[PDB]
RNA sequence: UUCCGUUAACGAACGAGACCUCAGCCUGCUAACUAGCUAUGCGGAGCCCUCCGCAGCUAGCUUCUUAGAGGGACUAUC
RNA sequence: UGUAUUCAACGAGUAUAUAGCCUUGGCCGACAGGCCCGGGUAAUCUUGGAAUUUCAUCGUGAUGGGGAUAGAUCAUUGCAAUUGGUCUUCAACGAGGAAUGCCUAGUAAGCGCGAGUCAUCACUCGCGUUGACUACGUCCCUGCCCUUUGUACACACCG
């Protein structure tokens, strides 16, 4: 049989090229991420997106199923998949990456795109935002030009929970533009919004 | 042969700071007070030895 | 009272002095030194022990640390004859019951409770030091108010609110029919137990670390940060780094003698 | 008393000739000698620290060199061990004074910076006189017959007419011309 | 009372133990003695005209402090260092022929005996004859 | 009187196992008086040399000692049968002899008592020892 | 009777803490002998990698680092009350085997 | 650019700090047959005592190794 | 150089086809290498895990330091020759000019081990062992930061 140390690097490496192969077909709705668990006897492979109503179109979702399947050499009747909706669309960074992708690619300016995204995460209730985008705009000569505000930490552990970033390398008439978009979550105790810890420079004090 | 104490140790000096200048009293005569250098690790209470009791020194060397 | 000696054994505060009843000479000092003394150490625990007893056949200890559980110890081999586990919060202080079978302590958890010293029977009803009637149990509480209990049912049986500061420990007569608080204020209150209503006050200036009645002398004594002061139940008081308080009293079987826990160890004994 | 450095000699005998060297050698029988110059303490954490560590600690210390002999204190130790025997059973006297004479006498007084001449530390004093010794035996000790207990010996009983007294000398003599 | 191969230094009793070997006059001895170095990392074999004997004293010691060594783990106590010339010095393993044969004449005279847990354990016979030898010292 | 004391330092741990008797005193099974190498010999004698062996003369010492090198482990034992002996009176016989040899041995060395924190720290990259670098050359 | 282990394998030690916790007081609810929970020891992968693309640049490498926790539990039970205990819910990045011991 | 203060500035965002990992101490707790410590029983040699190995489905324990919750240091006292 | 004491951590290790990995043990072989019994998909099995340290031949000699370089020879890896065994050969080299780099405590320095590289062949990343001298100061040089000041520089003094 298979040792612990080859399988969990195959599950590992399965994950990736699973978030791989969902991302480049999602581009009309939004793929932003999946969730995969083994229950006794089945494989729960949950994908997750902005527009939900679209993934569904509930065939496609049986083919994608079997997808994973036929082509990992899976076994039948333990593998399910199927769609969900976003808590939140704009606190989603990948979400609004896409979105202002498909945004510029329409044929808005990307300036007032990231207005509308920049507005749009706030919308949603972030800290809050940054949105970078780095290439040829309209000269030869690239530039990086960026649109910030709100509460933004750069350094530290709580970077990797406190924030969520996201990166695309959206094809261009002329090039490839590359955009960032980075987004604070505030304290949730519950933890739907972002995280469940307060930050460490965040203290808060019972009345007397 | 004019064993002295350090008595007061008045900061490092020279190009370096390698030299540290001090003011020593005799222990042959207790109130003659002069102002000398010394290389290496110098604590106040310690006890120097030397050779010419007549050179005498300046303040911030 | 005089001078009778000085002690140099101990490297952190004694919270606790506790003497047999029969006044046999193996009293237990329990400290917050992470270590206990017999005049035999005790280190079981792994945290700062605060309140130390001795049990009525003056053979065993019982001392609770500030981790949070209790221990009460064969005095001779130096081992646990049993531990008590279940305080969350920082135990603060221990007593026997009128029997010396039930475990009566208080800690940080805003509560009390009460253990058998063999039974799996365990109740629970920032509660300061106690001291059981030798059948109500006197608790201090966290708002300068003292709680009276009742042990047919452990139900609350009165409080007294009259206490200008907070209530760091409780005293009770020998016989079990007067009660003393004391604290920041400065002002000590003594209650009668029967009635619990507000008999009459002394005046101290400071916090007292303990209040012990004299036994014989029927007298009370109290360690204020000031100046030790003893008063004779004619309410008329008629005792002494630059940081200087005791931390214990404790009145000897005796009555001639008196010991006295510090902070620096110097265990001193007056007669 | 009741210790003695490798159950052999007595520190109960050994003085030091000047009022300025006192403190930074631990050769007081009272404490700071020890059974062996091999200990694990840290000295170098604090100012002044290793005034308190032996003598011997020392010297046998700084013979681990050149860079094909550090960490080897165990060949330190014996080499020590076989040049007192040596110094002992020749001079006929305990190893200790012969160790703190050849110490004693093999230490300089000014030197020349900055050019002006001005003293020494005597912690920086001793420091040399060691630092001399060892390498004046490494230097007679190399491509000869010689063992490194003989040359360290030699060195020893010559420095209580040996190179550690003329490096002292020019030394001296560059200091005082300036 | 007893002196036990704990209370005797290794040095003298593999010493004393090779010349218990070598009045013996039991054990055989092969054709090669001198001729084959001891590991191929040596350069000169062992200028002892006796080290087999000295050797077989060194197993009989061995044998009796740990149990159920192989050939490999033998092989693998006497190696030591190779120095490749310019390159940088590495590990190197013992002869394993010549351990193979001095321990099949150990089994021979009875010292030990094959295990099945792999390797060679110590028979009472011999380790009450290195007891007695130890006694003495 | 049965104890554990456990002797460290760097990666040596001295474990001793502490029995009523006769005094006598083995370190992995094999005496203490056949310490290698010998001439360090006298580094672990530092307790029996400077306490006595009057107060070890009625209950022996066995130490099996694991890890680390041969320096460590001559300290791991160093340290282990000072703490074996201090906790020979500590639970068994009394105060005043426990703390009085307590303090002797403290103001011989501190290190008899402490145990040494000093331990390898992890290498950085970029260089060959743990904080020397490479030889940087310009052009 | 037929003793049955059970390990518990994850990379996270809050989850594995708490369904070990759960699981053993499961256990103990059936009024049953468990010895344990046995720790068993944190295996860690370490590799090494170069940041830059290309070679050029000063060479600086990160060093990516996983722990693997595992729990192990033993029963001396009937293996169906085993899967009986051990079907309630799970949580995320747990992996539970079941073995006949 | 850490703070106290001074102050035509006031109130705030990053960076630093805060954060996280590992090591350093715990005879305190949790609990270990894929890890150990001790005694005993058996066998091995010179009853006991020195001594090596093997069991005791609990001889007992986690001091020794493992891994977890925790504590410990905060410059508090001089 | 030759005997003989002996103390670590990190990690890694199978498709079972006879068997691709780690290899235990037995046998054969001087060594290099080959056959059989098998274990471990792993805290179980590998995993029982050097400098140093008693003893001696050297003996100050480019010498038993050193082994560059060569020839003869065997076998492993690989489809196909890389490496490793044996003997013989025994070059420069006797602390290195101007310049020059790293480092303040279990650190430097010395010695090995593992992993990456891999059908075969070890520099880089970690691991441990022995274990010190000095310094604990300074801006002298090489820089960095701030304030004042000067400027005909602003591609900014390589102006
Ligand atoms: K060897
Ligand atoms: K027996
Ligand atoms: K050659
Ligand atoms: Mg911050
Ligand atoms: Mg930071
Ligand atoms: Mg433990
Ligand atoms: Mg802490
Ligand atoms: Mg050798
Ligand atoms: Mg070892
Ligand atoms: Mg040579
Ligand atoms: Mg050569
Ligand atoms: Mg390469």
């Amino acid at each position: 049989q298979i040792s612990k140390k080859k399988k969990f690097v195959s599950d590992g490496v399965f994950y990736a090229e699973l978030n791989e192969m969902l991302t480049r077909e999602l581009a009309e709705d939004g793929y932003s991420g999946v969730e995969v668990r083994v229950t006794p006897m089945r494989t729960e492979i949950i994908i997750r997106a902005t527009r939900t109503q679209n993934v569904l179109g509930g065939r496609r979702i049986r083919e994608l199923t079997s997808v994973v399947q036929k082509r990992f050499n899976f076994p039948e009747n333990g593998v399910e998949l199927y769609a969900e909706k976003v808590v939140n669309r704009g606190l989603c960074a990948i979400a609004q990456a896409e979105s202002l992708r498909y945004k510029l690619l329409g044929g808005l300016a990307v300036r007032r795109a990231c207005y509308g995204v920049l507005r749009f995460v706030m919308e949603s209730g972030a800290k809050g935002c940054e949105v970078i985008v780095s290439g040829k705009l309209r000269a030869q000569r690239a530039k990086s030009m960026k649109f910030k505000d709100g509460y933004m930490i750069s350094s530290g552990q709580p970077v990797n929970e406190y924030i969520d970033a996201a990166v695309r390398h959206v094809l261009l008439r002329q090039g490839v533009l590359g955009i960032k978009v980075k987004i604070m979550l505030d304290w949730d105790p519950k933890g739907k919004l972002g995280p469940t810890t307060p930050l460490p420079d965040l203290v808060t004090i019972h009345p007397p | 042969v004019k064993l002295a104490v350090v008595v007061k140790v008045m900061g490092r000096t020279g190009s370096r700071g390698q030299v540290t200048q001090v003011r020593v009293k005799f222990l042959d005569d207790q109130n003659r007070l002069i102002m000398r250098n010394v290389k290496g690790p110098v604590r106040e209470g310690d006890i120097l030895t030397l050779l010419e009791s007549e050179r005498e020194a300046r303040r911030l060397r | 009272l005089a001078l009778v000696g000085t002690m140099r054994g101990h490297n952190d505060v004694v919270t606790a002095i506790a003497a047999p009843i029969d006044n046999s000479p193996y009293i237990v000092s329990g400290s917050r030194d992470k270590s206990l003394l017999v005049w035999r150490r005790l280190t079981g625990h792994g945290h700062f022990v605060q309140d130390v007893v001795i049990s009525s056949d003056g053979q065993f200890a019982l001392s609770g640390s500030w981790d949070g559980e209790l221990r009460l110890w064969d005095l001779s081999t130096g081992l646990t004859t049993r531990r008590f586990v279940g305080h969350t919060k920082d135990v603060i202080s221990v007593a026997f019951s009128v029997d010396n079978r039930q475990i009566v302590s208080a800690s940080r958890d805003n509560t009390i409770k009460l253990w058998n010293t063999l039974g799996e029977c365990k109740y629970t009803i920032w509660v300061s030091c106690v001291r059981f009637s030798p059948p109500t149990i006197v608790s201090g509480s966290w708002d300068k108010t003292v709680k009276v209990w009742n042990l047919t049912n452990c139900k609350l049986r009165s409080t007294l609110a009259g206490h200008g500061g907070y209530v760091n420990a409780v005293a009770v007569s020998p016989d079990g029919s007067l009660c003393a608080s004391g604290g920041k204020d400065g002002v000590t209150l003594l209650w009668d137990l029967s009635e619990g209503k507000r008999l009459y006050q002394l005046e101290a200036g400071s916090i007292i670390h303990a209040l012990c009645f004299s036994p014989n002398r029927y007298w009370l004594c109290a360690a204020t940060e000031e100046s030790v002061k003893i008063w004779d139940l004619s309410k008329h008081v008629v005792l002494k780094n630059q940081m200087l308080y005791c931390t214990s009293l404790s009145w000897s079987a005796d009555g001639s003698t008196l010991y006295t826990g510090y902070t620096d160890g110097t265990i001193r004994v007056f007669k | 008393g009741d210790v003695k450095l490798f159950n052999r000699w007595t520190f109960e005998d050994v003085q030091v000739s000047d009022i300025s060297l006192n403190d930074y050698l631990a050769v007081t029988s009272m404490k700071h000698y020890t059974f062996l110059p091999h200990s694990a303490g840290r000295y170098s954490a604090k100012r002044f620290r290793k005034a308190q560590c032996p003598i011997i600690e020392r010297l046998t210390n700084s013979l681990m060199m050149h860079g094909r002999n550090n960490g080897k204190k165990i060949m330190a130790v014996r080499i020590i061990k076989h040049t007192m025997e040596i110094i002992h059973l020749l001079t006929d006297a305990n190893p200790i004074q012969i160790i703190v004479d050849a110490i004693i006498n093999s230490g300089p007084r000014e030197d020349a910076t900055r050019r002006q001449a001005v003293d020494i530390s005597p912690l920086r004093r001793v420091n040399q006189a060691i630092y001399l010794l060892t390498t004046g035996a490494r230097e007679s000790a190399f491509r000869n017959v010689k063992t490194i207990a003989e040359c360290l010996a030699d060195e020893l009983i010559n420095a209580a007419n040996s190179y550690a007294i003329k490096k002292k000398d020019e030394i001296e003599r560059v200091a005082k011309a300036n | 009372t007893a002196r036990t191969v704990k209370d005797v230094n290794p040095h003298e009793f593999v010493k004393a133990y090779s010349a218990h070997l070598k009045r013996s006059g039991k054990m055989e001895l092969p054709e090669w003695v001198d001729i084959v170095k001891t590991a191929r990392f040596k350069e000169l074999p062992p200028s002892d005209a006796d080290w087999y004997y000295i050797r077989a004293a060194s197993m009989a010691r061995k044998i009796y402090l740990r149990q159920g060594i192989g050939i490999g783990g033998f092989q693998k106590i006497y190696g030591g260092r190779q120095r490749n010339g310019s390159r940088p010095p590495h590990f190197c393993k013992s002869s394993g022929a010549v351990s193979r044969n001095i321990l099949q004449e150990l089994q021979k005279m009875g010292i030990i005996d094959v295990d099945p847990k792999g390797g060679r354990l110590i028979t009472s016979q011999g380790r009450r004859d290195l007891d007695q030898v130890a006694g003495t010292v | 009187g049965t104890v554990q004391c456990f002797g460290r330092k760097k990666t040596a741990v001295a474990v001793a196992y502490c029995k009523p008797g006769r005094g006598l005193i083995k370190v992995n099974g094999a005496p203490i008086e056949l310490i290698r190498p010998e001439m360090l010999r006298l580094k672990a004698f530092e307790p029996i040399l400077l306490a006595g062996r009057s107060r070890f003369k009625d209950i022996d010492m066995r130490i099996r000692v694991r890890g680390g090198g041969k320096t460590s482990q001559i300290y791991s034992i160093r340290q282990a049968i000072a703490k074996s002996l201090v906790a020979y009176y500590q639970k068994y016989v009394d105060e005043a002899a426990k703390k009085e040899v307590k303090e002797i041995f403290a103001r011989y060395d501190r290190t008899l008592l402490v145990a040494d924190p000093r331990r390898c720290e992890p290498k950085k990259f970029g260089g060959r020892g743990a904080r020397a670098r490479f030889q940087k050359s310009y052009r | 009777q037929h003793r049955i282990r059970i390990t518990l394998s994850s990379k996270s030690v809050k989850n594995l803490e708490k369904v070990c916790s759960d699981l053993v007081r499961g256990a103990k609810d059936k009024l049953l002998r468990v010895k344990g929970p046995v720790r068993m020891p944190t295996k860690v992968l370490n590799i090494t990698t170069r940041k830059s693309p290309c070679g050029e640049g000063t060479n600086t490498w990160d060093r990516f680092e996983m722990r693997v926790h595992k729990r192990v539990i033993d029963l001396v039970s009937s293996p169906d009350v085993v899967k009986q205990i051990t079907s309630i819910t799970i949580e995320p990045g747990v992996e539970v085997e079941v073995t006949i011991s």
